[PDB]
């Protein structure tokens, strides 16, 4: 399973 | 000796428009998932039989995640273009690698969350999972943003609990192929070069897992500098291939011994021509 | 933007047997950016049913790709791999060697 919330830089 | 890794590739195209978003997910050297933004209706794709038994509703959730990430990397690439004072003209790349190494029990050994922009390190999650290493001034912006948001503390829960729970489910579901080691099939080939030289080649074939290293020894001495080594190559059936080679004098071949260390090998093999 | 030159390995899946079925591989690795033209050749021609792996990367961020075609070695037919990338001044052609 992928990490749910995406990483915003 | 198991790890789950996720690999993301975001490639912008000249001017505006949707970027190219590719997501690969692996359990060690076995891939179980692909996502490709390049499809008019993009979907999560199972690449291993052990995730095919996993519900169709699980398969929508993976797709929504990658559809969220693809939408998110367009803004990420846009921001970095601005961090590097770059135009919409020209293609750029943003890569993320995240994942978990399984401990000796059902615990996290190590957690990873790192980025590269145009194939240069950008920002990395440190081993403590609380901290980050920014490579440039730009990444320090992401770092100050991330330290204020407490992003590392937030990302910790996934690496520790979720990433681990899933690797474990997959390791139980695929116990047949994922939890076994296939030893290499060793042999040596000899190839005269001149009146005074000959190449000695030690082949390792049909092994799983990957790059579990070969060596050539002259009279007990490891040839760490004279060894011609090829990169570990996928055979294409889930097994791997590698060879180690050494140029030797005309009639001196007997001094050279090939050594093989593999988790599928209960004892390190010694072989000659 | 850092640009890296591809590493090319041309080889078969199982050991070569003339007349017997096999799968021809071309492993491209250590390249950056991701845009690449990879082709498998039968007598310097382009094989049409050449399939590929889903783009992925290594610890250094370098990309890798596996192209493959189910083939039959013979002695006469000459298979090779052709690769094109920003880095290459002209495409690279790497001959399949049975003992490579």
């Amino acid at each position: 399973s992928a990490e749910p919330v995406p990483l915003q830089l | 000796s198991h790890s789950m890794r996720y690999f993301y590739t975001a490639v912008s195209r000249p001017g505006r428009g949707e970027p190219r978003f590719i997501a690969v997910g692996y359990v060690d050297d076995t891939q179980f998932v692909q996502f490709d933004s390049d499809a008019a209706s993009p979907r999560g794709e199972p690449r291993a039989p052990w995730v095919e038994q996993e519900g169709p509703e699980y398969w929508d959730r993976e797709t929504q995640k990658y559809k969220r990430q693809a939408q998110t990397d367009r803004v990420n690439l846009r921001k970095l273009r601005g961090y590097y004072n770059q135009s919409e003209a020209g293609s750029h790349t943003l890569q993320r690698m995240y994942g978990c190494d399984l401990g000796p029990d059902g615990r996290l050994l190590r957690g990873y969350n790192q980025f590269a922009y145009d194939g240069k390190d950008y920002i990395a999650l440190n081993e403590d999972l609380r901290s980050w290493t920014a490579a440039d001034k730009a990444a320090q912006i992401t770092q100050r943003k991330w330290e204020a948001a407490r992003e590392a503390e937030q990302r910790r829960a996934y690496l520790e609990g979720t990433c681990v729970e899933w690797l474990r489910r997959y390791l139980e579901n695929g116990k047949k192929t994922l939890q076994r080691a296939e030893h290499p099939k060793t042999h040596v080939t000899h190839h005269p070069v001149s009146d005074h030289e000959a190449t000695l080649r030690c082949w390792a074939l049909g092994f799983y897992p990957a790059e579990i290293t070969l060596t050539w020894q002259r009279d007990g001495e490891d040839q760490t500098q004279d060894t011609e080594l090829v990169e570990t190559r996928p055979a294409g059936d889930g097994t791997f291939q590698k060879w180690a080679a050494v140029v030797v004098p005309s009639g001196e071949e007997q001094r050279y011994t090939c050594h093989v260390q593999h988790e599928g090998l209960p004892e390190p093999l010694t072989l000659r021509w | 933007m850092i640009q890296r030159t591809p590493k090319i390995q041309v080889y078969s899946r199982h050991p070569a047997e003339n007349g017997k079925s096999n799968f021809l591989n071309c492993y491209v690795s250590g390249f950056h950016p991701s845009d690449i033209e990879v082709d498998l050749l039968k007598n310097g021609e382009r094989i049409e049913k050449v399939e590929h792996s889903d783009l992925s990367f290594s610890k250094d961020w370098s990309f890798y790709l596996l192209y493959y075609t189910e083939f039959t070695p013979t002695e006469k037919d000459e298979y090779a791999c052709r690769v094109n990338h920003v880095t290459l001044s002209q495409p690279k052609i790497v001959k399949w060697d049975r003992d490579m």
